């Protein structure tokens, strides 16, 4: 209850300030006031085209150990289990291969950004 | 079964009938998969929360394990279509015939 | 009411569903995957695993952000698609939610509905424990048993996570 | 010794970084098959009483089994007080 | 003078006091002058829904101690 | 006459080989740079309190024009 | 009353606007290295409140600080068009008054007045950083006699 | 008594943030050998107040080519969560006292990112697209760094808990046994916040104002409220983990004076560095926080997982 209400009041007072701030001013709307900035002159194109992107290769690795920090987290509750020896065998073992992992990545020039 | 299961299987099959329906993205059906993988560790967290299953617990994390891999495999195949063609469309992808 | 709310949050969960599975702009539809993760982080956490909502929260957000990435870069048109600028993308999102609502329609007034499975409208609440764990969390005693009990699949999912990073530079190399 | 020495020196000057990962890295393996203290990681662990001690039915020839907490027989903590 | 700087980080520390200072101070208030009680596991939200039934009052904060028992 | 600006090459005996370690390391020529920023913090500042004060001008100061008389 | 609450509240909305002043980050010519030494040590003009900021769509002031070429005319009408209101404009200098030096070139306008409104002419060439200070100083000022709520309430 | 509560929480923290700007503006201004206000108010003290009104009485305006209901839902997003990464703050008592407090911060902290995605993207401008995509370079920059360093130092205290930090820091700082863990945990927070020398989703003098170019009066203030309230709570978080302050239950209002201190300080050294160095390269970002960092933060993970249990030194669970 407690945490529903606590983020009920910061969304909305959050949503009471955009509204003021709409209703609030003095408006004056016209064409050129609402077009597309760009330094002063019209863009030449679409903001919506294509974006190629240099670091995907980086960006694909990082959803693979993303999923490292949801297997590497319950550290602190597994080395409170009477089996220390396998479980600290086995997470030093999950760590060493994300090491690996990146190893391999960086000397076959994976995380260097494409041309 | 309570109330709560008829929504998580309701939305599988959403996501199910929303792989199996391409409009033209393949990005827009590579979020179906990881749409159908939220389901299932939805459905398979519940069960095995309300049935003290401990050691099952554990299998919710595996099965996030393996969506991501299935994600950044998913993701670089999108790559070399993109490279290939210019888009994701799934058109495209017609050079081979049954 | 609020003995209601994982019920409440498992509509929104299917309704964030038909956010994306009616396709529209990934951009839109990666937001809809969004809503469906934190409310179905808040439905797993009110049945007592706060480390599984939490995690699955936390790992679709960062899923989703390189998701975007990738949209901008080769998922993008000069008009992205929303729910209403298409006829099939508006008609596959009025379909998902009339269901959503018969479904919730029925359930809510019979108190039970039968589509391939026999369903129950009496309330999530019914079918929970009235016993106290001790001192510890059982969900976190579980997933703190995958490097004690689960040996062999910390090896699994080590060389599959190794391997994916071998596979995802193979096939994007391009020569 | 001596090519082994300028390998050394040769990283030391271009991935003072990764010179210090590895070295980090190793103590952690190393170190923990060698100290004396791992093995009462492993006692503190098992003496910490998550669960009841549920009582075992007395047919009278358990004499190692205590019939009272604060009797002798049973594990001892004196260990863990000094530790 | 650099001093002149102060004034304006001893409002921004008031500030960052204020939020401490009335947690602590409401939690006295609403559980009878004492801190609020912490249940991070069952057994100590186990504890505190018997403080409610103890207590005759439907508070869990409110203590009987031996006078309650004879 | 003229010299070189950035043509150097550093001493590769194990002291300085560790001295660049540590530099690395630490951050030793980046927190050096913290201390000249802090030492300005405790300088006067050169600002004038306009208009109450105004910035010294010569007798040939180019500024408005008049016509005089004899 | 009515007439004494909105001239407290003219009052409130005037002094905040004169004094949270956000010029555009906006230079032509030489007149902008002096307006570069009105944000240096000496003058501070962030101590009265004013603060450049690069956007168009964050800026309250705009100070044409250098000369206005028919080339670069439409794009200063673009910027100004997008700076929502109240925005004053400041001339600086004599090119961005009428011409300048250059009044009678093929390819200079006669004035930033021609393609903007101005609220305030400062004279030089360039204007010493503390002449162009004296102009923002004297915008301050105007803006704190603006009667926006005093004469909508009498309408 | 627990909205009472709640707004003796975010009123002073947006009273905080205001006055942030203008101890940013003087302090910024005397390393510069300047002064920063001093005329609005005395000694500056009404500065935040005249811009709060100016912002808020100023036309804003919706771009005749953004999607308005993702470009208003960008600013309502960022504040909105900004107020409530404070809620499981011990100070010393927690709003909102949770179990996975320190897993709740990662989470708000990555759904906080898309107030950035989503402003730039809806913008439909090619500033804020460059901007908005700098943000995704540099959460895929950090994002694993930090959670892994921010696990190495919980092997140390035993749980996610947040005002567990009190107990484990009762002898000594977190700072002692883990210095090398608080550099890079210092940088990344600088990483999180989008603060210089790491200022890249706005990048001012290369991308203008990068996501938030379009943005004009309330809706830009929230964006610029949303950012202060972040840094100064990525403060308030590093003098727990790192710079613990010894609690009193008869006192609570000495550990608040002695926490509040220590948090100005950090939140200064944030304004002391943006007026120290130049500005990273975004692809410089990446590879210093992969090739740099990552590298240290496993190792420093492998060692923080084996260093209790060869020490018999492993925290309670509870
Ligand atoms: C988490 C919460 C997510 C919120 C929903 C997503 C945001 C909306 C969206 O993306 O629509 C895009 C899409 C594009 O519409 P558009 O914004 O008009 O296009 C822009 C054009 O430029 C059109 O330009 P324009 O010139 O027409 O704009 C003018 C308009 C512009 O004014 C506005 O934009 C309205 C203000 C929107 C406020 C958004 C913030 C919401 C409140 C804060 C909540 C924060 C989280 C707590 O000003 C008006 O005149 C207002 C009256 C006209 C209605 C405007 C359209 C309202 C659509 C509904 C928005 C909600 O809208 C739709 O197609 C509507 C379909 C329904 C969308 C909701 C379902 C999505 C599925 C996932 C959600 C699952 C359910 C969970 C929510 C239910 C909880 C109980
Ligand atoms: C020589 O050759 C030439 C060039 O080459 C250099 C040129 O360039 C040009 C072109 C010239 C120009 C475009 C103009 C050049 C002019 C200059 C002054 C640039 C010179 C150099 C500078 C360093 C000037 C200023 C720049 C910086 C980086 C100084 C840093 C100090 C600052 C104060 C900047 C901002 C800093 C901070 C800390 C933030 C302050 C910002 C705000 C917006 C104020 C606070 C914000 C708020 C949102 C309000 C707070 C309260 C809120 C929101 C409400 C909360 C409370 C509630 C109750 C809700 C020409 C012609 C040229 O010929
Ligand atoms: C405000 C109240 C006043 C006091 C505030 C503290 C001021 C501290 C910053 C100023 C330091 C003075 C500048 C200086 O001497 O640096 C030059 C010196 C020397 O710069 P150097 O680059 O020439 O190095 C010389 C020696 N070699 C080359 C061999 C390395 O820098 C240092 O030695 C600083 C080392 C400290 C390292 C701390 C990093 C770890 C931090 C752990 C967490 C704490
Ligand atoms: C005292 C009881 C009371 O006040 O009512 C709470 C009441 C009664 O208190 P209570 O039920 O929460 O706690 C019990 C109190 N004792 C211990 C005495 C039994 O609680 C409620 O019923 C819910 C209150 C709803 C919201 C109340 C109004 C909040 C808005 C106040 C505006 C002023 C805020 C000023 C903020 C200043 C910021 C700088
Ligand atoms: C945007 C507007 C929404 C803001 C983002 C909210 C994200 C979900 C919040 C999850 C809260 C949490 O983690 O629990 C903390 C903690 C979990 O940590 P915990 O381990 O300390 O659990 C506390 C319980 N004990 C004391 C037993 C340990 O849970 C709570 O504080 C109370 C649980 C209340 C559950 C109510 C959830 C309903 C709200 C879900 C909204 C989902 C929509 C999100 C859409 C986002 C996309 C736009
Ligand atoms: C170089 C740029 C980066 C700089 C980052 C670091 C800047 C912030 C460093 C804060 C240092 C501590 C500030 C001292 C002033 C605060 C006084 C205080 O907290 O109480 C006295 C504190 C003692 O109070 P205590 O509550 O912190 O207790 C000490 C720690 N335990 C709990 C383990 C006992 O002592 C000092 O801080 C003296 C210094
Ligand atoms: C019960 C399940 C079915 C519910 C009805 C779902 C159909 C909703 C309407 C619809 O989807 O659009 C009709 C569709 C043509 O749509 P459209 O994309 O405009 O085709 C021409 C585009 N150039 O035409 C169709 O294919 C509709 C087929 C039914
Ligand atoms: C004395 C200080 C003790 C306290 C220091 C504590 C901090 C330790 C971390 C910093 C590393 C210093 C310790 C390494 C030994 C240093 C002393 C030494 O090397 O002997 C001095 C001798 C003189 O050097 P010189 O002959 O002039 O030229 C080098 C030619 N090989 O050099 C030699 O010729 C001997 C051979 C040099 C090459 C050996 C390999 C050195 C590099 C390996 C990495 C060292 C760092 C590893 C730890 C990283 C974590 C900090
Ligand atoms: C018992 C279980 C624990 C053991 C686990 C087994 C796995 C260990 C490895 C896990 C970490 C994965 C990374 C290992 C490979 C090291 C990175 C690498 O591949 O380097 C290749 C390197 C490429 O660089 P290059 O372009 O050729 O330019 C430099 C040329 N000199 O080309 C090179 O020149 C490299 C030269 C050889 C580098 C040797 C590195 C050895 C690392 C392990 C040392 C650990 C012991 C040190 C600490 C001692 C204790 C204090
Ligand atoms: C001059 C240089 C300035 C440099 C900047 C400094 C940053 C600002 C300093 C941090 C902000 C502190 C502001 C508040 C300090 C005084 C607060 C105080 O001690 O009050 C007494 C305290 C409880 O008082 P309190 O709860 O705050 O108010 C009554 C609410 N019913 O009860 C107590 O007696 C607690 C013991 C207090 C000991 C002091
Ligand atoms: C796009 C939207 C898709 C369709 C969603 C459903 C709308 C129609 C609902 C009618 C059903 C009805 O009459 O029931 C109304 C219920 C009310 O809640 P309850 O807890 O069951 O209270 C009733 C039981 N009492 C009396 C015991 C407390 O509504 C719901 O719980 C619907 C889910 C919340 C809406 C989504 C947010
Ligand atoms: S008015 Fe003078 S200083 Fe200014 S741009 Fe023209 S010639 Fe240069």
């Amino acid at each position: 209850m407690n945490l529903m209400l606590a983020l009920l009041t910061n969304f909305t007072l959050a949503t009471l300030l955009v509204i003021i701030a709409f209703w609030l001013p003095q408006l004056n709307v016209y064409s050129e006031k609402t077009s597309p900035y760009e330094c002063g002159f019209d863009p030449m194109g679409s903001a919506r085209l294509p974006f190629s992107m240099k670091f995907f290769l980086v960006a694909i690795t990082f959803l693979l150990f993303d999923l490292e920090i949801a297997l590497l987290l319950p550290l602190p509750w597994a080395s409170q289990t009477a089996n220390l020896n396998t479980m600290l065998t086995m997470a030093l073992f999950l760590i060493i291969l994300l090491a690996v992992s990146l190893a391999y990545e960086w000397t076959q020039k994976g995380l260097e950004w494409t041309e | 079964m309570s109330m709560v299961y008829m929504n998580i299987m309701m939305a599988f099959t959403v996501s199910l009938v929303g792989l199996l329906m391409y409009r033209s993205h393949l990005m827009s059906s590579l979020l179906c998969l990881e749409g159908m993988m939220l389901s299932l560790f939805v459905m398979a967290a519940l069960t095995i929360l309300n049935s003290h299953f401990t050691l099952a617990s554990m299998m919710p994390i595996i099965l996030l394990v393996f969506a991501a891999c299935e994600a950044a495999l998913g993701l670089s195949l999108l790559v070399m279509v993109s490279n290939t063609y210019g888009t994701d469309y799934v058109q495209n992808l017609n050079l081979l015939q049954c | 009411m609020m003995l209601y709310i994982v019920f409440i949050l498992s509509v929104i969960f299917v309704m964030g569903f038909v956010g994306f599975s009616s396709k529209p702009s990934p951009i839109y539809g990666g937001l809809g995957l969004i809503v469906s993760g934190g409310v179905g982080c808040g439905i797993v956490l009110n049945f007592g695993g706060s480390f599984l909502g939490l995690m699955v929260f936390l790992i679709y957000l960062g899923g989703m952000m390189v998701v975007f990435g990738y949209t901008t870069a080769m998922a993008t048109e000069q008009y992205p698609e929303i729910w209403l600028s298409n006829k099939a993308v508006l008609g596959a999102f009025v379909t998902g939610l009339l269901m959503e609502f018969f479904m919730v329609y029925y359930v809510l007034k019979d108190k039970e509905v039968e589509v391939v499975f026999e369903f129950n409208g009496l309330g999530d609440w019914v079918i929970y424990d009235t016993g106290d764990s001790g001192f510890f969390s059982e969900e976190a005693m579980g997933i703190a048993a995958l490097y004690s009990y689960g040996t062999w699949l910390v090896i699994v999912t080590g060389w599959s996570l190794l391997i994916g990073v071998v596979v995802i530079m193979e096939i994007t190399r391009g020569n | 010794a001596e090519r082994v020495a300028a390998f050394l020196k040769n990283v030391w000057a271009k991935e003072p970084v990764l010179v210090a990962s590895f070295a980090i890295a190793g103590l952690a393996v190393i170190l923990p098959t060698l100290s004396p203290y791992t093995k009462y990681s492993l006692m503190i662990n098992r003496a910490t009483p998550y669960n009841y001690p549920v009582p075992l039915r007395d047919d009278g020839n358990m004499p190692d089994v205590p019939s009272h907490p604060q009797d002798p027989q049973g594990p001892s903590l004196e260990w863990l007080k000094r530790l | 003078m650099w001093f002149e700087v102060l004034p304006g980080i001893a409002v921004m520390g008031v500030c960052l006091f204020i939020p401490g200072m009335a947690t602590a101070r409401i939690h006295r208030f609403s559980n009878g002058g004492k801190e609020k009680r912490v249940a991070h596991y069952p057994y100590q939200w186990y504890l505190m829904e018997r403080d409610r039934r103890v207590s005759g009052v439907n508070r869990s904060y409110v203590s009987k101690g031996l006078e309650n028992i004879d | 006459t003229y010299k070189y600006v950035n043509l150097r090459e550093p001493s590769m005996d194990m002291k300085s080989v560790t001295d660049r370690a540590a530099q690395t390391l630490l951050w030793t020529e980046l927190i050096r740079g913290l201390g000249m920023t802090l030492s300005y913090l405790f300088r006067e500042p050169a600002t004038i309190n306009y208009p109450f004060e105004k910035g010294p001008l010569s007798p040939r100061f180019r500024g408005e024009h008049a016509l005089r008389r004899y | 009353r009515g007439e004494y609450v909105v001239a407290k509240l003219d009052d409130l909305i005037n002094w905040a606007r004169r004094s949270s002043l956000w010029p555009m980050t906006f230079g032509l010519a030489c007149c902008a290295v002096e307006m570069m030494h009105m944000a240096a040590p000496r003058y501070d003009m962030d101590r009265f409140g004013v603060v450049f900021r690069a956007s168009p769509r964050q800026s309250d002031v705009m100070i044409v600080a250098g000369t206005l070429t028919n080339k670069m005319a439409p794009a200063l009408r673009k910027v100004y068009d997008q700076m929502p209101e109240p925005r004053y404009v400041v001339s600086m200098g004599s090119c961005a008054n009428g011409g300048g030096y250059y009044h009678y070139s093929y390819s200079v306008v006669r004035g930033c007045d021609r393609i903007v409104p101005v609220d305030i002419y400062v004279p030089g060439c360039p204007p010493t950083a503390e002449a162009l200070l004296y102009g923002i100083l004297q915008l301050q000022k105007k803006i704190k006699r603006e009667k926006r709520l005093r004469i909508w309430y009498r309408r | 008594m627990f909205m009472i509560n709640i707004l003796m929480l975010i009123i002073p923290i947006l009273l905080a943030v205001a006055f942030l700007t203008l101890v940013e503006r003087k302090v910024l201004g005397y390393m510069q050998l300047r002064k920063g206000p001093n005329v609005v108010g005395p000694y500056g003290l009404l500065q935040p107040i005249a811009d709060a009104i100016k912002l808020f009485i100023k036309e804003p305006l919706r771009p005749a080519t953004s999607s308005a209901s993702m470009f208003i839902l960008a600013p309502i997003m960022a504040l909105g969560l900004a107020l409530t990464m404070w809620i499981p703050l011990p100070m010393p008592y927690p709003l909102i006292n949770m179990n996975l407090g320190v897993l709740f911060m990662l989470a708000m902290s990555s759904l906080a990112v898309y107030s950035i995605l989503w402003s730039g993207w809806a913008s439909n401008s090619k500033y804020a697209l460059i901007g908005a995509l700098r943000a995704v370079a540099q959460t895929i920059s950090y994002e694993v760094t930090l959670a892994i360093i921010l696990l190495s130092v919980l092997l140390m205290s035993g749980s996610f808990t947040l005002s567990t930090l009190i107990t484990t820091q009762e002898q000594m700082w977190l700072i002692l046994p883990a210095w090398p863990l608080a550099m890079m945990w210092f940088i990344s927070t600088l990483a999180e916040t989008n603060r210089a020398p790491f200022d890249l989703t706005e990048g001012e003098s290369e991308l203008v104002s990068g996501f938030n170019v379009e943005y004009a009066a309330g809706p830009f203030a929230l964006f610029f409220m949303a950012e202060y309230a972040n840094i100064i709570m990525m403060n308030i978080f590093t003098a727990i983990l790192f710079l613990g302050t010894s609690h009193n239950p008869h006192m609570p209002e000495l550990y608040t004076i002695n926490f509040t201190i220590k948090s100005l300080l950090l939140t200064m050294s944030f304004l002391w560095i943006r007026a120290s160095y130049p500005r990273f390269r975004y692809d410089q970002l990446m590879h210093l926080l992969w090739k740099n960092f990552l590298p240290l933060t496993l190792a420093l993970c492998m060692w923080h997982v084996s260093l209790p249990i060869l020490t018999s030194g492993i925290p309670p669970q509870t």
